[PDB]
């Protein structure tokens, strides 16, 4: 799980945009304020390789 | 006076920045969270790194395809405060491939 990606939160990137973020995702436009659940979850994703 | 510059979203450690600043000995640059200043004055993890009234500086900055690029001239002037009317083209500087983008700047000032 070292080995990672995003799945969504909101718009594209642009060409060669080096993201660095670790803020909670969306899933729906909640006030999600650190806090999963519906609406709300972490912004890494990993393989399970 | 003028030092450099700060560009980014936050500014603020939640995500990278660009910071310029010329040392007097140096230009010198890099892209990094933390902020030694945090606010813009200047005593008289980073994934990038770079090194390098009377006098008029001018620049363009531009930011596309995750290049930051640079343009300049200097020029002595004799107007009383403003840009003087008139032409002269500026040149290319650097083109530095730091994969940020910007929304907010702000500028470095040297204080005693
Ligand atoms: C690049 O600029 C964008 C704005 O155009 C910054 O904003 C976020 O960009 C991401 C794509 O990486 C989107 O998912 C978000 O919806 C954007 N949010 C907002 C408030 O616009 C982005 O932070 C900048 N990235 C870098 C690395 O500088
Ligand atoms: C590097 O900075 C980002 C924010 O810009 C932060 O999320 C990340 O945790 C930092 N790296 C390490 C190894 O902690
Ligand atoms: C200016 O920056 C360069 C590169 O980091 C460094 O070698 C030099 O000592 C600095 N000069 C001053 C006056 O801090």
């Amino acid at each position: 799980y070292n080995y990672r990606y995003r799945l969504f939160r909101k718009s594209n990137l642009k060409p060669f945009e080096r993201d660095i973020s670790t803020e909670i995702y969306q899933a729906g436009s909640k006030p999600c304020n650190g806090v999963e659940g519906f609406n709300c979850y972490f912004p890494l994703q990993s393989y399970g390789f | 006076i003028i030092r450099g510059w700060i560009f980014g979203t936050t500014l603020d450690s939640k995500t990278q920045s660009l910071l310029i600043v010329n040392n007097a000995t140096n230009v010198v640059i890099k892209v990094c969270e933390f902020q030694f200043c945090n606010d813009p004055f200047l005593d008289v993890n980073c994934t990038f790194e770079y090194v390098s009234f009377k006098n008029l500086r001018e620049f363009v900055f531009k930011n596309i395809d995750g290049y930051f690029k640079i343009y300049s001239k200097h020029t002595p002037i004799n107007l009383v405060r403003d840009l003087p009317q008139g032409f002269s083209a500026l040149e290319p500087l650097v083109d530095l491939p730091i994969g940020i983008n910007i929304t907010r700047f702000q500028t470095l000032l040297a204080l005693h």
